[PDB]
């Protein structure tokens, strides 16, 4: 499924002019400020809820299991960890 | 899972009034979150095309079908690598959304499903 | 949109100052530095490295 | 013709350096499989450099790794790295991994190299534990006693087998030796099966992060992403240099800085933390025979992505529901790492059974009906 | 677990060799040393530190080599093939308290006292553990906890009943550059030669760090105007198709 | 004299003054129950450690970097 | 008393038991028991008990006169054995092993 | 410009050459600085500081 230069396995290609220019003609870092801030932004706020439910969630099961636990092993929690072992 | 499949079960939900009145919305919006038509990408564009079956599907686009697919890829690539987004006439419209490869491939599938089945005949 | 003689519009990226010396000279002394700092930089490394094979304290005691 | 194509040893360096055709749209996540060449070659050239100062001997082995702290020269850094850098690989194997499993690396025409890489994680788990041991600490003695233990779950054999591998009747002297021995040969075989997962991979080309075909838009491997990789290669030594030089022992356990005593056991005897997942599942069944394969299922579950995805698209860059369901199987495989090394105590028994469960029940049921679901929804939201 | 199981955990103290660019203060070391061989020593070995490891550190190395040669070692036997002894040179490991382990849980009610080259990495907490330790013994244990015999309570040992009684006591040592011999002042000393046992190259190693971060972060710099640079052409890349 | 003794003495009278109540009335409970008789047949011994940890925790945090600052 | 003989690697438990202690452990009925077995299955000689101290859950070392059966108990997952060396309580199987012994002499055994 | 270009940099054994000459002049200067700054960082503490009273 992939051939090498030359026929390479693309279907035909006709109509496409593509340009660019030189490393050395170009500024590098153009719109870079542009590009950290608003670019940025834009890619993460699409991305956010994917990270923060399963995050969240997952830390909240944790806060919530390692606080009873804690609770278990004192003095107040005795009864309760009788129970539970 | 074969295009055949997926085409037959949309179709059973079409038919069924309740189905479609609760799943045709949920799958507008999941097209909209999905977000492949920021990139001009038409829908089938996306899908797996390294089988024999797509690779002859592919092969018996229309030839201006076949060039116009090939630039959606370039220019959805260019978008990839520059992390930015399609605006203007770039971005597909959803009556730009056409199914321009489903018919092809499901006439690659109906033969190659009639072979297999057929490999099993049974004279009675 | 159908002319390909009409470039389109680079004027975003292009340096008015391309064609000089100054402006290849400055992008090879970044590459001689990255170059330069790569070169000091594996010399420590295989030097304080390979000393481990030299008579270690014990020995020299 | 140019030598590089036409010398045939240059022209096998040239296919895979070169010359390669890649995606001109490879993100910085297709940058951990240069990481782990790149980890695996310091712990070749570490672990060689060790190996000349090392002695396998139980009576000599804790010492000997003393020695190498304080009397050999740059001895300290030589161990920390190697230490440091087994941590390190572990973190680009996993991204490595979860990076395949977002992009659908593992559907056709990929299932050949994926599953040689299942093998691959394999032979790095095995390698990092037996390298482990040869400190002969606290922590090494008693985590080879509790993991060879598990081998005496298979029926009839099991006691016999552990016996076999122990070459006596308890971790002692001859496991030293022969884990020496095995540690050293591992990673060869390891760098083989990398090899040929990428020599498999060189029939479909690296895939990319639209799930396309890239056969329209190829970019050579070099310059381009020689010169990315230089990028990942140093924040990756950076990180390297923040704990090898700043905090060289973050990443233990002071039990290990204790010689191994076969009488008293440590407090809590753990894996490694890049073990602690598989830790967690065997917990989770009560049965050791049960627990056993369940771990060892947890790994080869792996080789069944490529059935159980039915997705007609490659990859999860445009399935918002295969996304949130991806993010919940990796902080899910997070939670089981952190219940492997908290005590057996309520309520983390049952978390940790809850967590088992849902770490199978992904590749078993949520994947394939959340695939197929998409799969309609795509077809019914665009007509 | 119980938080007794566990033991209190040591606050965390500002040692000198806290901070990435710091060293260890070698006036505490030297002074370290000395509550080392005068308190510590009684029962606790230093194995793994020879003479020559003070030299340049805490001492020079005439008064390392005196200190060797006050001691009397195990030499080759003789022509007869009769055992002799010899004096101590730097090459030679500081000696132990005791000839075996059985000895030393003799001399201290069956508790063995561990080696101390290592303590300050085989403990969580390191020098703030051996500082919270020694310093943390209670003149009476909590109401209700019953020690076993020959245990002392300190709320930082897990279980809280430690084999060791509390030494350190406000002017057991004097130390020869006059400073005030106290409890806290002792114990914060020995806790940093005892960090200083167990990871001797802590001071280099921080130096090296400190080139290592700069080199690797300049690097890391140019490394990305140089990708930038080479991948200009392929990010600035313009189509125009025209539809055959 | 030791430093210590007067910074620890100064953080239980003062920001750790909740905790080292609590610690008191626990000992004056435990003392109390260890007198009556019949205790060395009890089930369940009440020791006051849980709050002793409180209270050490608490004059540490108060009382660390005082402590180093005068040695 | 209970001792701590070194037996390949292995700690071997030897406990000089009492009368009482016998009697406590020849208590227990054995139907309620993990591993039912009674003292007499265990010991060839009432007063030695003679085990490998190895605890059965994964393989860690109990400490001998805690637990809550007053036996052994593994520090390691809380699991407790009794004066016979039988499993009462956690997450450990079966009762710890009995090494092939033999008494020689009535003042030495061979292991 | 054109001067330090054609001199240094055109040829790339005389590139090369110049690089790994610079390299040796960082790396002894490097040094020598890094050495200054860690020893006026923890003045006081280290050995060479209190080797005088002994
Ligand atoms: C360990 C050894 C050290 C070496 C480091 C290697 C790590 C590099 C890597 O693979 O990640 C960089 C990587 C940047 O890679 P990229 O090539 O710019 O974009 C890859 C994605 O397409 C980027 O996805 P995107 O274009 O949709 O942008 C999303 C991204 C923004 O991406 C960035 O540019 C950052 O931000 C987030 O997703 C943040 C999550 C929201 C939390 C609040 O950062 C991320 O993608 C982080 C998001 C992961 C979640
Ligand atoms: C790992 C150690 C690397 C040390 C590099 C030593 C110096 C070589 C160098 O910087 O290469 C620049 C040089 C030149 O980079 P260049 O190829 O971009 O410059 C060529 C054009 N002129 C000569 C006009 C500047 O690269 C090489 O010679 C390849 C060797 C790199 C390894
Ligand atoms: C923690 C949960 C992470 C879930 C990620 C969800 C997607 C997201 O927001 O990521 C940003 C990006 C989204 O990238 P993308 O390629 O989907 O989208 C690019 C932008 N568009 C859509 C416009 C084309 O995702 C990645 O880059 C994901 C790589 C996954 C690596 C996971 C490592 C975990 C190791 C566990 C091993 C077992
Ligand atoms: C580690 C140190 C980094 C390597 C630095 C080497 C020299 C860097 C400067 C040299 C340089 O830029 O010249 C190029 C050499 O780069 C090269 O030829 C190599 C390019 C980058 C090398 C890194 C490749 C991937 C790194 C990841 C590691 C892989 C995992 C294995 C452990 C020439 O090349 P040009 O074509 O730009 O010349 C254009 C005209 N002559
Ligand atoms: C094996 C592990 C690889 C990671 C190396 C990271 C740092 C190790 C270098 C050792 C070190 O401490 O060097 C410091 C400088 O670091 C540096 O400047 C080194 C950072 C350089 C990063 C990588 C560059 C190339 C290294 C790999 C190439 C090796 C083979 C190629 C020929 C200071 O030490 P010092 O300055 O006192 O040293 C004497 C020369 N004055
Ligand atoms: C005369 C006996 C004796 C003296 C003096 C003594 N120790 Fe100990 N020490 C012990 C014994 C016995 C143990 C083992 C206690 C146990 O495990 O129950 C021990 C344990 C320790 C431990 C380890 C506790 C643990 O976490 O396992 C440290 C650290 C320690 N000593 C440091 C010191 C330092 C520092 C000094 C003096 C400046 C010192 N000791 C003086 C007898 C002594
Ligand atoms: C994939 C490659 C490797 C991995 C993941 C790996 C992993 C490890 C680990 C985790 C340790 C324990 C480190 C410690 O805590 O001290 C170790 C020790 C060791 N490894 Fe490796 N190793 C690898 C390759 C090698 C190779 C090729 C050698 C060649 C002999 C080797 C020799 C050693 C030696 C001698 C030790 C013991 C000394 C010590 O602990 O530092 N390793 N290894
Ligand atoms: C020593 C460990 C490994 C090394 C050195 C390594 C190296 C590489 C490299 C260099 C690539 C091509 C570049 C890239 O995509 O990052 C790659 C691709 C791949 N690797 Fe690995 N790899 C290793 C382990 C693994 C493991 C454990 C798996 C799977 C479980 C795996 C599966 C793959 C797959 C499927 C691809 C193709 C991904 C794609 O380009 O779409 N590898 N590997
Ligand atoms: C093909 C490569 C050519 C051969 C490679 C040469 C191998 C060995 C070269 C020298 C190795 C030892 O050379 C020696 O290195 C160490 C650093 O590691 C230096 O030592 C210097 O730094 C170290 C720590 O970085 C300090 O402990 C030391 O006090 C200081 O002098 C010596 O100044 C140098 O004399
Ligand atoms: C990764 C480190 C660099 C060392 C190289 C890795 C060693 C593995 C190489 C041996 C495996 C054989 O590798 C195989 O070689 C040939 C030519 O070399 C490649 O062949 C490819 O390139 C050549 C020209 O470059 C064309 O004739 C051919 O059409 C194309 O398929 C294969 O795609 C590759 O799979
Ligand atoms: S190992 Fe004995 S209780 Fe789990």
């Amino acid at each position: 499924y992939m051939g090498w230069w030359g026929h390479m396995g693309s279907p035909p290609q006709k109509g496409i002019a593509g340009y660019t220019i030189s490393p050395f003609a170009a500024r590098p870092f153009a719109g870079v400020v542009h590009a950290a801030i608003f670019n940025t932004f834009r890619r993460t706020k699409n991305q956010a809820l994917f990270v923060i439910l399963p995050v969240s969630f997952f830390y909240y099961v944790w806060t919530q299991a390692s606080e009873k636990n804690e609770w278990l092993y004192t003095k107040a929690g005795r009864h309760e960890l009788a129970k539970a072992l | 899972a074969s295009i055949t499949s997926v085409v037959k079960t949309s179709e059973l939900i079409l038919k069924s009034p309740l189905l479609s009145k609760i799943v045709v919305p949920l799958a507008k919006t999941y097209v909209k979150f999905s977000g492949y038509r920021q990139l001009g990408f038409k829908m089938n564009d996306l899908i797996i095309e390294e089988t024999p079956n797509m690779q002859l599907a592919l092969r018996r686009l229309p030839p201006t079908e076949s060039y116009d697919r090939v630039y959606r890829l370039i220019r959805a690539t260019q978008f990839s690598l520059s992390h930015k987004l399609a605006t203007g006439n770039d971005i597909t419209k959803p009556e730009e959304d056409d199914h321009y490869l489903i018919p092809y491939i499901l006439d690659v599938e109906a033969e190659a499903f009639e072979k297999d089945a057929l490999d099993n005949l049974e004279v009675v | 949109g159908k002319s390909t003689y009409k470039i389109p519009d680079f004027t975003p990226y292009l340096k008015k100052d391309r064609n000089t010396d100054a402006n290849r000279l400055f992008s090879y002394f970044m590459i001689g530095s990255f170059g330069m700092l790569s070169a000091a930089g594996a010399k420590a490394t295989v030097q304080d490295f390979l000393s481990n094979m030299s008579a270690s304290a014990d020995v020299l005691a | 013709m140019a030598l590089r194509k036409k010398n045939s040893l240059l022209n096998m360096a040239n296919s895979y350096v070169l010359d390669s055709p890649q995606p001109s749209n490879l993100n910085y996540f297709w940058n951990f499989g240069s990481l782990l060449a790149l980890c695996l070659v310091i712990q070749l050239a570490t672990g060689i450099t060790l190996a000349m100062h090392y002695t396998s001997h139980a009576s000599l082995a804790f010492d000997s790794v003393e020695h190498i702290m304080r009397d050999v020269n740059f001895g300290w850094f030589i161990r920390y790295a190697h230490a440091n850098t087994a941590s390190f690989f572990f973190i680009c194997i996993y991204a490595h991994m979860g990076r395949n499993i977002y992009y659908g690396s593992y559907k056709t025409p990929r299932v050949l190299p994926w599953s040689i890489g299942v093998i691959i994680f394999l032979l790095l788990i095995i390698t990092a534990f037996m390298g482990y041991v040869l400190v002969f600490g606290q922590m090494s003695l008693w985590g080879a006693t509790v993991i060879c233990n598990l081998v005496s779950a298979i029926p009839w054999l099991g006691e016999d087998i552990v016996h076999f591998l122990w070459g006596g009747f308890s971790v002692g002297n001859p496991t030293l030796q022969r884990f020496f021995a095995l540690h050293y040969l591992m990673p060869f075989v390891l760098a083989v099966f990398a090899l040929l997962h990428l020599i498999a991979l060189h029939t479909a080309g690296s895939s990319n992060p639209l799930g396309i075909t890239s056969n329209v838009d190829k970019l050579s491997m070099h310059p381009y992403y020689s010169f990315k990789d230089l990028i990942t290669v140093f924040a990756f030594l950076l990180m390297f240099t923040l704990f090898v030089f700043f905090s060289p022992d973050k990443l233990g356990h002071p039990d290990n800085y204790i010689p191994a005593n076969p009488m008293v056991t440590p407090a809590s005897i753990v894996p490694e933390w890049y073990l602690l997942p598989f830790y967690a599942i065997l917990r989770a069944i009560p049965d050791k025979l049960g627990g056993v394969i369940a771990m060892v299922a947890a790994i080869l579950i792996l080789l069944i992505l490529p059935i159980v995805d039915r997705s007609i698209i490659r990859g999860n860059a445009f399935k918002p529901i295969s996304k949130l369901l991806f993010g919940f199987f990796i902080c899910n495989f997070l939670l089981l790492g952190v219940l492997g090394q908290v005590h057996i105590e309520p309520p983390f028994i049952v978390l940790g059974q809850i967590c088992t469960i849902f770490y199978f029940s992904y590749f078993l049921i949520l994947l394939p009906m959340v695939s197929t679901i998409e799969n309609i929804f795509f077809y019914i939201g665009s007509l | 677990m119980t938080a007794a199981e566990h033991g209190l955990h040591p606050a965390e103290y500002p040692w000198p060799q806290n901070g990435m660019l710091s060293t260890f203060d070698h006036a505490s070391l030297r002074r370290g040393y000395q509550v080392y061989k005068e308190v510590c020593a009684a029962c606790h070995s230093l194995d793994r530190i020879a003479w020559r490891n003070l030299v340049g550190v805490t001492h020079t190395t005439d008064e390392a080599k005196a200190f060797a040669e006050e001691l009397e070692y195990d030499d080759e036997p003789d022509d007869e093939g009769n055992p002799r002894k010899r004096p101590g040179k730097l090459a030679d490991y500081i000696p132990g308290p005791y000839p075996n382990e059985q000895a030393a849980r003799a001399a201290n009610q069956g508790a063995l006292p561990p080696d101390l080259s290592l303590i300050a990495k085989a403990r969580h907490g390191g020098a703030d553990y051996i500082f919270a330790l020694l310093t943390g013994y209670p003149d009476e244990p909590p109401a209700g906890v019953v020690l076993a015999p020959g245990m002392n309570y300190n709320p930082y040992f897990p279980g809280g009943g430690i084999g060791m009684a509390r030494t350190l006591f406000d002017g057991v040592v004097e130390y020869e550059d006059g400073t005030p011999a106290t409890t806290s002042q002792m114990a914060k000393d020995v806790a940093a030669f005892l960090t200083w046992a167990a990871e001797p190259e802590h001071d280099e190693r921080k130096k090296l760090g400190l080139k290592a971060i700069i080199v690797i972060s300049a690097m890391l710099g140019l490394s990305v105007y140089i990708k930038k640079f080479k991948w200009s052409p392929i990010k600035n890349r313009k189509f125009i198709y025209n539809p055959p | 004299p030791d430093p210590a003794i007067a910074l620890h003495e100064a953080a239980a009278e003062g920001p750790c003054h909740d905790f080292k109540h609590h610690f008191d009335e626990c000992v004056e409970r435990v003392t109390k129950a260890q007198e009556a008789e019949d205790y060395d047949h009890a089930e369940y011994k009440e020791d006051c450690v849980e709050e002793f940890f409180h209270l050490q925790h608490c004059i540490n945090d108060n009382t660390a970097d005082k402590l180093f600052r005068v040695l | 008393k209970n001792v701590i003989i070194k037996w390949r690697g292995k700690p071997i438990f030897i406990r000089h038991r009492t009368s009482e202690e016998i009697e406590e452990a020849n208590e227990v009925n054995v139907a309620t028991l993990r591993d039912p077995q009674t003292d007499d299955e265990r010991v060839q000689k009432p007063e030695w008990l003679v085990m490998i101290g190895v605890c059965t859950h994964l393989g860690c070392v109990p400490i001998g006169e805690a637990g809550d059966f007053g036996g052994w108990f593994c520090p390691c997952h809380g699991s407790h054995y009794d004066i016979s060396g039988r499993i009462r309580r956690g997450p450990a199987p079966l009762n710890l092993e009995i090494p092939e012994y033999d008494f020689a002499d009535a003042e030495t055994l061979v292991i | 410009a054109t001067t330090f270009y054609n001199v240094f940099v055109k040829r790339n054994s005389a590139f090369v050459a110049t690089i790994l000459a610079s390299a040796f002049v960082f790396d002894m200067t490097f040094e020598t600085a890094i050495d200054n700054f860690w020893d006026r960082i923890n003045a006081g503490k280290q050995w060479k500081d209190i080797r005088h009273k002994y």
